[PDB]
RNA sequence: AGGACCGAACCGACUAAUGUUGAAAAAUUAGCGGAUGACUUGUGGCUGGGGGUGAAAGGCCAAUCAAACCGGGAGAUAGCU
RNA sequence: ACACAGGUGGUCAGGUAGAGAAUACCAAGGCGCUUGAGAGAACUCGGGUGAAGGAACUAGGCAAAAUGGUGCCGUAACUUC
RNA sequence: AAUUCCUUGUCGGGUAAGUUCCGACCUGCACGAAUGGCGUAAUGAUGGCCAGGCUGUCUCCACCCGAGACUCAGUGAAAU
RNA sequence: CGAUGUCGGCUCAUCACAUCCUGGGGCUGAAGUAGGUCCCAAGGGUAUGGCUGUUCGCCAUUUAAAGUGGUACGCGAGCUGGGUUUAGAACGUCGUGAGACAGUUCGGUCCCUAUCUGCCGUGGGCGCUGGAGAACUGAGGGGGGCUGCUCCUAGUACGAGAGGACCGGAGUGGACGCAUCACUGGUGUUCGGGUUGUCAUGCCAAUGGCACUGCCCGGUAGCUAAAUGCGGAAGAGAUAAGUGCUGAAAGCAUCUAAGCACGAAACUUGCCCCGAGAUGAGUUCUCCCUGACCCUUUAAGGGUCCUGAAGGAACGUUGAAGACGACGACGUUGAUAGGCCGGGUGUGUAAGCGCAGCGAUGCGUUGAGCUAACCGGUACUAAUGAACCGUGAGGCUUAACCU
């Protein structure tokens, strides 16, 4: 019962949906565009906006956070390094959401997530 | 008897040398402004109606707006009628005053409950389960029986079972007034009054204590 | 944004040091007696950090005779006089409750002087 | 299991009481995409009221 | 709490070493008691010096226990342990003499002045 | 050294739970009982129905037993439903 | 009988702690378990935590909880020694 | 007494209170000496009994959390 | 007997009254106190253990009180299987034996996938007679009702005396239920910290996986209760029981008959929660609809144009609303859900840096560092419109107004 618990539980097993969206964070920041299911997308902001922000600033041993996240060169050869000052002048608004009407012949909610600075 | 509407914001305790903390619920109530006053023709009986504060009129349909015109679409959070006895009040902008309450300390207060959602079958009658230990089949949680072999063939209306609780509209008639002030207009009542934080509670004059 | 910080105003003491657990303080009360008012003191270690201004319950260990009793004194009621810091303490954690169950070697305080 | 007898050709109306759910009336036009769309959802070109929504 | 089957040591001059709470009764379903309110207790080891003995019923008084006290102020004082004191069944009083460990203020209400008069602090 | 104690392989079932239109006409989990021995196991052979085999239960003998499985006598017989 | 909660003869086996075909995490290496997506309600199946009291419960401390390693100090009634 | 009908036999001990438990009786309507009677230790997945350790067994139940319940789209039963 | 399952254990009712307690009267071999007894009354409330399968009974004790019977001696598509009543084995019993035990014992099985009648909640619809949006009444319906000790009245009444009470007022509690988060506890994988083992990010710091949520210890936000707190009243109508006057039949007498006044924890109310399906829909307020043509005298029906209201359903940001629905807020006439900014926050002195010590490690920088759930701000991100469902003054009758 919701007596004031905020938000959404997402469906999955704490285990595997911890690792998959930490996967997923990763997969977003090397693609900047991801297509999903709606709750999926709704909850992929859910502590990825506090990481663009973290990944913006450059003061002292902030690299210590989301450390067990990120481990591949070809990511993080751009957070920490050069993705801030995409990322720094809209007051947040780093990404939008988006409804992509259902499956093809199948009734689950898509929806699509793109991060504003995308142009590779 | 006057009805004057308000909010609860939360709990404080006032202190004492005595030795008692006294817990108070904290309520701040509305502007009554009041809007109509009934008899002089129609109706047959006196009572006075309030309006609550303010909402949305942009917004608002033609059945409640020519309801609300004689005062402007103001409205808020509703009317509530209440009956006064023999009082020669008017009909608009009477402002009805919270100060009483500085005169009379016994006050009787509804509200709603604690929103619970699925009442629970149990936690409605507060009955004892069934034994947990050795077996118990899907039944761990549930008041006893609600009927009986073989004769009977019915579940009686009437009977403890299911039910209806949290949520509810609820009076308390044994409160005692702390404190009032009409200009911020604050209320300080004795205990614990149903509900929580931004929950809407009507204060009158109790007829006992 | 609500009223009960208004509300505290009317109620929170201003004449109240800073504390950590394993300070020492000697809190003093008029024994909650309505005619006499006799004034009496408690000595013991604070097993308290109140996290908020007028939320403090202020937890004392008595020790006495180097173990024993628990008590909470609500530091901001009229039922209380004072406390004024006799020596502090050093802590590595918030409330230090594992006194009433560690001593000695265990539980030495210190002193620190950081 | 128990079933007294087969049940009323009323009792699947009584189940089934509402018809198309919906209005269901025809889709929309906008002048960014040569084909209709759903009442919130984007045009072909990437577009909603005239502003670009996507990129391509 | 002190209930049924609580085993206690004795804060009294020359008692048992163990007594046993039997019975709180009296109720209207009474559960359990506070301090200083009768329950009816027993010997289970005694250490016979001429007072006590084992296999015996008689009615005491909670002074001291883990769950401490509560009422004024909305405070709470907790102890470290449970300790009874045994009664006189028809001549009023404990059957000892004093009363041992830190005492409270809850038993001041009692009706003879030995006990109320306490080198305790409290 | 070991018809000892621990214990994995293996062997076996004291309890609680699951399963008996169940995944399955015996399988599953969690604590396990044993575990160089009167041990257990891979492979083949020998023993057959009023007879086998059994530290021997109307137990086991391919879901089956106070006589199993298949066929024949057989369209058994029924002062009865 | 099944794209079956299972079984099937031979065979191998490295770190780190340890005597480890114990138990833990991993190498070499494989797999993400054959409808999917929303939800996230009391409740059920099952785990974890519990004030103060404790076997009062129950046919039965049944279950649950705790105990759990090695060496040294130390160690009774009874005994087929 | 794994035996006693009537027997909670009657009694000591064990509990506040004990049909059971522990030790007796000699009254075995009816044990009994290889259809063996008498008896003890390691020990037994052996019945009963006494205590502690630990304990949501119980007192009064609370909170937390997978998988199901709920609602979809696909495939889509049945005893009756 | 072509299935209607037993004893004990227990969560759960409800009716009867030969009434356990209170409520009321009468008598006593009732002075007072305290018991015994009768008829009159049904509202609530009506206790815990030892041995035992125990119902029970005996033993050990409470309470104002711990009453009795009926409901397939209510309660296995309710649970439990100790007891009863077979499958193994034995003691006692019975037989030569196959076998048997209203004697004992170690032991033992408890199956259920809601179709429908039943009940609880949650929506969609119908009716007030055109439609929409609602209110206030109260025909009715439910909930409650039970209680101690003590002081004062009072050592006063009774009564040589000793002993020893009303009504009435107050003090202080027990159980029972309900509501809160100021107080006090438990809990709290979304967060801070202590830590062992190992593995990993190339490497080493550092940080993190796995080992019960690896363990150990805290906790904002939330949940709840043991924590905090509150109550069934008072008044009124009729009436039994019961107290009575006046007064006949029966010159008397008589509470009843006429006449006149009283009165119960039951009844009717009150109180509290629902309430016009009260189809008996009462009464009232706000909003809206003030179109007609053709056809046959046709007042009985039909078709069709002109023109659309009040409001509703729908898409969304989603909640302190939640089973889905619904209800509630908010959709730039914008703070509804987030970020961001400014913060609240619980935890307990980071990482890098430096220095000392043979090193382990400690010390100074370091009131350090880090945070979800709470709050204001900020449009930084997001929140189409048509169409659709719904109209066009709506049966009769009398007095009247305007036409």
């Amino acid at each position: 019962m919701r007596h004031r618990k905020s938000g959404r539980q997402l469906n999955r097993n704490s285990s595997h949906r911890q690792a998959m969206f930490r996967n997923m964070a990763g997969s977003l920041v090397r693609h900047e565009i991801i297509k999903t299911t709606l709750p999926k997308a709704k909850e992929l902001r859910r502590v990825v906006e506090p990481l663009i922000t973290l990944a913006k600033t450059d003061s002292v041993a902030n690299r210590r956070l989301a450390f067990a996240r990120t481990r591949d060169n070809e990511i993080v050869a751009k957070l920490f390094n050069e993705l801030g000052p995409r990322f720094a002048s809209r007051a947040g608004g780093y990404t939008r959401i988006l409804k992509c009407g259902f499956r093809a012949g199948d009734n689950a909610p898509m929806a699509y997530i793109e991060l504003v600075d995308r142009s590779e | 008897m006057i009805g004057l509407v308000g909010k609860k914001v939360g709990m404080t305790r006032i202190f004492t040398e005595d030795g008692v903390s006294i817990p108070v619920t904290v309520i701040e109530v509305e502007a009554n402004r009041v809007t109509q006053v009934k008899d002089l023709a129609n109706d047959g009986y006196r009572a006075i109606q309030v309006t609550t504060g303010a909402k949305k009129a942009n917004r608002v349909t033609k059945p409640e707006a020519g309801h609300f015109a004689k005062a402007g679409v103001e409205a808020g959070r509703g009317l509530w009628e209440f009956r006064l006895a023999e009082g020669e009040e008017f009909t608009v902008g009477q402002s009805i005053s919270v100060e009483l309450f500085a005169d009379v300390k016994k006050v009787d207060v509804t509200g709603t409950s604690k929103g619970k959602g699925f009442a629970g079958t149990v936690k409605r009658w507060n009955f004892r389960t069934q034994d947990a230990t050795h077996g118990n089949s899907l039944s761990h949680r549930v008041p006893g029986s609600i009927g009986q072999n073989q004769t009977p063939g019915k579940v009686f209306k009437g009977k403890k079972m299911a039910g209806q609780m949290g949520n509810e509209r609820v009076t308390v008639q044994s409160l005692d007034v702390v404190r009032v002030d009409a200009e911020r207009n604050l209320l300080l009542v004795k205990g614990a009054v149903p509900g929580a934080t931004g929950s809407d509670l009507i204060v009158k004059p109790a007829v006992k204590a | 944004s609500n009223i009960i910080k208004q509300l505290e105003q009317e109620q929170m003491k201003q004449d109240v040091p800073s504390f950590r657990p394993g300070d020492t303080v000697e809190v003093k009360v008029w024994v909650v007696e309505g005619s006499k008012k006799r004034l009496q003191a408690f000595e013991g270690v604070v097993i308290a950090i109140r996290n908020r201004g007028l939320h403090s319950a202020f937890t004392v260990r008595k020790i006495s005779n180097g173990e024993g009793v628990e008590r909470v004194f609500q530091t901001h009621s009229p039922v209380v006089d004072s406390i004024s810091v006799k020596r502090r303490g050093a802590v590595r954690k918030a409330k230090l409750y594992y006194l009433r169950e560690r001593t000695g070697k265990a539980a030495r305080i210190k002193e620190r002087l950081n | 299991a128990v079933q007294q007898n087969k049940p009323t050709r009323s009792k699947r109306g009584m189940r089934r009481s509402h018809d198309a759910l919906t209005a269901v009336t025809s889709l929309s036009v906008d002048k960014t995409s040569g084909e209709k769309h759903l009442r919130h959802h984007i045009t072909a070109d990437g577009y909603y009221r005239g502003r670009k929504v996507i990129a391509k | 709490m002190i209930q049924e089957q609580t085993m206690l040591n004795v804060a009294d001059n020359s008692g048992a070493r163990r007594v046993m709470c039997i019975k709180v009764l009296g109720g209207s379903h009474r559960r359990y008691a506070g301090v200083g309110d009768i329950i009816k207790i027993t010997i289970k080891e005694a250490i016979p010096r001429g007072k006590v003995k084992k296999g015996d019923v008689l009615k005491a008084v909670v002074v001291r226990t883990k769950k401490g006290v509560r009422r004024p102020d909305g405070s709470v004082i907790r102890f470290d342990g449970n300790a009874c004191v045994l009664l006189n069944n028809n001549s009023e009083q404990p059957i000892g003499t004093r009363i041992f460990g830190p005492v409270t203020r809850e038993l001041r209400s009692e009706k003879f002045m030995k006990i109320i008069s306490l080198a305790p602090e409290v």
